[PDB]
RNA sequence: UACCUGGUUGAUCCUGCCAGUAGCAUAUGCUUGUCUCAAAGAUUAAGCCAUGCAUGUCUAAGUACGCACGGCCGGUACAGUGAAACUGCGAAUGGCUCAUUAAAUCAGUUAUGGUUCCUUUGGUCGCUCGCUCCUCUCCUACUUGGAUAACUGUGGUAAUUC
RNA sequence: CCUAUCAACUUUCGAUGGUAGUCGCCGUGCCUACCAUGGUGACCACGGGUGACGGGGAAUCAGGGUUCGAUUCCGGAGAGGGAGCCUGAGAAACGGCUACCACAUCCAAGGAAGGCAGCAGGCGCGCAAAUUACCCACUCCCGACCCGGGGAGGUAGUGACG
RNA sequence: GGGCAAGUCUGGUCGCAGCAGCCGCGGUAAUUCCAGCUCCAAUAGCGUAUAUUAAAGUUGCUGCAGUUAAAAAGCUCGUA
């Protein structure tokens, strides 16, 4: 409600290929609209796909009122693919990090040391140990 | 034990003419080796996201070296922390954008859009001229271009239109008294200006009297003057902050300004 | 990373005429304890000490004037001092209650919903007033001159104005539930 | 405990082992272990005898002479595959090459050939035009520089050597009064 | 905040310390509702350390003969991709800790015209200026030689990154 | 920093100077050949004492002054203590090695494999100190390298330090 | 109990138990105990321990004292 996306700081980044922008938005008396309706605003106020519009900010302010956010309209989605921190795809998500989760790679690199060559042997020497 | 030199590089005990922050981030960008003593170089990131803010991550800077979208002294830049120095055009090959890395009399670095008219040469202070083997002449300037056959008539700190397409030395401005100088460093960073005054001593430390543009008439080492070219002759823009000197009760004057005054 | 204290502890411990003149301050102005009474005598001795530093400075020193000047503008943005006199002299003989008068919760006393300076404390802990667009909750909040110009109901007070809590609706509840027999 | 080049007498010894030494696999630059290592003379202690024979007899062992365990790697360099045949090597390996038949790699059969190094090919000959393109190209650009100095040097001279002239005669003068 | 307060004595004036008196920063006694900040195995053990993990890395560009994967597309070496492996580089730094050292560290200032430096920034790469042409017969330039890893199997090994 | 209930010290072992060369990244009694008897102290040297890492800086005091710097920084020093080698530009590397010396493991008895003052965590000591946490995203780092890896670090936890 | 703010309270205790940094209570009509109650103090802190800084001009550089309270050598020359 009375959300009015304010376009504050427009950067036309030509290097990154998008269009790059702060979103302030205001509120009645709940501050943070969801951050996809804020895409899907910022799309209609652009007509640009808000998939490619990867936004970020959008912490509460105080009394509800104003929400300050960020927008970065890709003008493609090879603009976003290409630019794009991993977190900014799980920001919303549709892209997300590794979940081996990070102990068994560690654990992966001491297999390697013992025997040179056939790393399936090694990637196999990583395969039985599960505890 | 110091086995080796660190190959890495914290934050706040860092340079502060770079305009880095407090601990928010715990290293710094460490500029890599090059042309130039590594505190006068100025990393790129910095100047991509934290001056120009086009991006906001440390991989896409590096992807946008992998875009190879940044020509420092006209040359192919794929460097996120490239050791540039004085008077180093950056060519932003997307934005079609070309700056020249100057300083302030503020103390900052200034983002300085020169005309591309401006950029093919910059002007390097010659740092030697030797008679290399077999019995040939050199230039060799403070970014450590090696440039083989000099002129017949240049001296020391004489000022080189270096071909930033090329190396390859163009046409040269000759030390002289009275030159603009954007004297850098202590109290007159940042300071252009006529000379008016040289001191010399046999051994070291000679010191330069140097009367700048506003009448600051200050007597500061050779070491803090880089001659930019002749005489009320300069040969890129001037700075932001004028680039001469200001003065801290004007500068509140400048500071209520512009800000509630635009847009 | 770096942190201080807001308040000052004196280097007498019973000094009974101090220890009662502390509990008019409280009582004339609706501070929580003697920690807010400190937190402004923590202030007012560096204040005073700043004046007292800046007017043994030789004149015409930008240390003394474009600091200092910035601390005559300082203390007259906060409308705490006024520029018609402003000279460090005058400086010397501010106190206390210059700044109290100043607080958030003395102009809701003087202006607005309360009726008591308990009140008014009140009103701004249980946040019945917006300063701006600012829902402010900080009774010890010393203001600007703009900012005894904005300061109204809130919009999370449901009395005079307001998106309702739970309470005015408790308060419909006391005729709804309370007068609705369930 | 393994045997290797200079072991001496069949005892068990330790050496320490660094990178060119054999009974020892290396962990890491700058390492060098001590291990424990057989004597290369044979006593009665080991469980194993690596025997090679180097020439077979009569009357066959199946294990080693009937039996075949042949291998599969074959010549990546070019000039194995010619000299066998007194071939020349203008005119090239000209296919001998063990070409590597190997089937349902996808769902196909690949035939790889090994990608013989040391190969001089049409590339190699781009290339060769390429490389003392550049040497025969910085002897000319040494010597475009030169000369582009060269008349920078002597014009400017007629007006620096021609102040010795100048100077010579009122040596003379400055003698004179 | 430039302060003192109590205590000698029959009373008094001293000297004069005592003890009160505030700062603190750990240890702690007791108690604690929100919300912002956060020091924390230094003291004592620079003690031993279990365990978890703390420097990896392939570019269109070193070598693809992966037993791989994917294809007809194959031959001159051919694979799209590519584990490995050999090769290129870091691994010295980082973190941690201050035991140590009393002009020693360190700090400020200087100098290497005594010294060495990966990397990067820039020049330098036709030639023997022809042995008064082996470099025209020295005829290997369309390119050299052999020699290993991965691969394989034999394996031995209480145990080993054997 | 402290000490004269430390007044003279330094070389038989070069102590100090030269010359000469050796060697070392190189200056150098570096080193010896050789020569000289130097060199230096009451201005407290020489020596001994200091949890003496030092400093950037820190707390307090009207001022004058007084206490701190293991401690988010800089520089130094060690990774159990020494020694010796190695690698590379840079390491006597203890997340190298070699051996020793003091510790710790498997042992099937042959041998094999080990040093958290890395993150933690553990015990230990104490008055006294938290995850055996999560993530390589942020920060950077190394690479052949955008790619990756990182207990660096980030992240929260612990957490009336404050 | 004073210093030290606020109990010449109420009860008990009776030089006991305790308290009390110090000065001090308690030996029966306890303002020092032990409690009640009341009050004061600060306050999500407050109190203790130890440490150190001031107060302390009791280390006195500013700026100590040396006839009799501490402190002019037995006296003189006399170098640093």
């Amino acid at each position: 409600d009375t959300v009015t996306i304010r376009t504050r700081k427009f950067m036309t980044n030509r290097l990154l290929q998008r269009k790059q922008m702060v979103i302030d938005v205001l509120h009645p008396g709940k501050a943070t609209v969801p951050k996809t309706e804020i895409q899907e605003k910022l799309a209609k106020m652009y007509k640009t796909t808000p998939d490619v519009i990867f936004v970020f900010g959008f912490r509460t302010h105080f009394g509800g009122g104003k929400t300050t956010g960020f927008g970065m309209i890709y003008d493609s989605l090879d603009y976003a693919k290409k630019n794009e921190p991993k977190h900014r795809l799980a920001r919303h998500g549709l892209y997300e990090k590794k979940k081996t989760s990070r102990k068994q790679r560690k654990e992966r690199k001491n297999r390697m040391k013992k025997v040179r060559g056939t790393a399936k042997a090694n990637v196999g020497a990583g395969k039985k140990p599960k505890e | 034990m110091a086995r080796g030199p660190k190959k890495h590089l914290k934050r706040v005990a860092a340079p502060k003419h770079w305009m880095l922050d407090k601990l928010t981030s715990v290293f710094a960008p460490r500029p890599s080796t090059g042309p130039h003593k590594l505190r006068e170089c100025l990393p790129l990131i910095i100047f991509l996201r934290n001056k120009l803010k086009y991006a906001l991550t440390g991989d896409e800077v590096k992807k946008i070296c992998m875009q190879r979208f940044i020509k420092i002294d006209g040359k192919v830049r794929a460097d996120i922390t490239y050791p540039a120095g004085f008077m180093d055009v950056i060519s932003i090959d997307k934005t079609g954008e070309n700056f020249r890395l100057i300083y302030d009399t503020k103390g900052r670095f200034a983002v300085h859009r020169i005309t591309p008219e401006e950029a093919k040469y910059k002007l390097c202070k010659v740092r030697k001229i030797f008679v290399g083997t077999k019995g040939i002449p050199h230039l060799v300037t403070h970014d450590a271009r090696t440039i083989r056959y000099p002129d017949p008539l240049i001296k020391m700190n004489d000022t080189i239109q270096i071909d930033l397409e090329t190396g390859k030395i163009t046409d040269f401005i000759k030390f002289d008294t009275g030159n603009l100088c954007m004297v850098t460093g202590g109290a007159n960073l940042g300071r252009i200006g006529v000379i008016t005054n040289r001191e010399r001593h046999p051994g070291s430390f000679d010191v330069v009297h140097v009367k700048d543009a506003n009448g600051n008439s200050f007597a500061t080492r050779l070491s803090n003057i880089f001659v930019i070219g002749k005489g009320n002759k300069p040969w890129i823009s001037l700075p932001r902050g004028k680039g001469i000197r200001l003065t801290i009760a004007e500068e509140r004057d400048k500071r209520l300004a512009a800000k509630q005054s635009s847009g | 990373w770096v942190c201080r204290k807001t308040y000052v502890t004196p280097r007498r411990p019973f000094e009974k005429s101090r220890l009662d003149q502390e509990l008019k301050l409280i009582g004339e102005y609706g501070l929580r304890n003697k920690r807010e009474v400190w937190r402004v005598k923590f202030t007012l001795a560096k204040i005073r000490k700043a004046a007292r530093e800046l007017l043994t400075l030789d004149e015409k020193d930008p240390r003394r004037l474009f600091e200092g000047n910035a601390l005559l503008r300082r203390l007259v943005r906060i409308g705490v001092l006024d520029e018609g006199k402003m000279k460090l002299d005058y400086i010397l003989g501010l106190k206390i209650e210059d700044f109290l008068e100043r607080r958030l919760q003395t102009q809701v006393f003087k202006l607005g919903l309360a009726k008591s300076i308990h009140h008014a404390r009140v009103l701004i802990r249980q946040r019945h007033i917006r300063v701006r667009k600012q829902v402010v909750n900080i009774p010890s909040f010393i203001v600007r001159l703009d900012s005894q110009k904005h300061i109204d109901f809130s919009l999370r007070s449901p009395y005079g104005g307001g998106r309702p809590g739970r309470v005015k609706r408790k308060n419909a509840k006391k005729g709804q539930g309370g007068a609705g027999a369930g | 405990f393994p045997m290797k080049q200079g072991v001496l007498t069949h005892g068990r010894v330790r050496l320490l082992l660094s990178k060119g030494h054999s009974c020892y696999r290396p962990r890491r630059t700058g390492e060098r272990k001590r291990k424990s290592v057989r004597g290369c003379i044979v006593d009665a202690n080991l469980s194993v005898l690596n025997l090679v024979i180097v020439k077979k007899g009569e009357k066959d062992i199946p294990g080693l002479t009937d039996t075949t365990v042949p291998r599969r790697l074959g010549p990546k360099r070019a000039s194995r595959i010619r000299k066998l045949f007194n071939l020349s090597k203008e005119d090239d390996v000209r296919q001998y090459v063990v070409r590597k038949p190997l089937n349902k790699e996808g769902k196909k059969p690949r035939t790889k050939a090994p990608k013989i190094q040391r190969l001089v090919t049409p590339r190699v000959l781009q290339h060769k035009r390429r490389r003392i393109a550049l040497k025969k190209q910085r002897t000319k650009k040494n010597k475009e520089e030169a000369a582009e100095y060269a008349k920078l040097l002597a014009k400017r001279m007629k007006e620096a050597k021609e102040k010795r002239q100048e100077q010579i005669a009122k040596r003379r003068r400055l003698s004179s009064l």
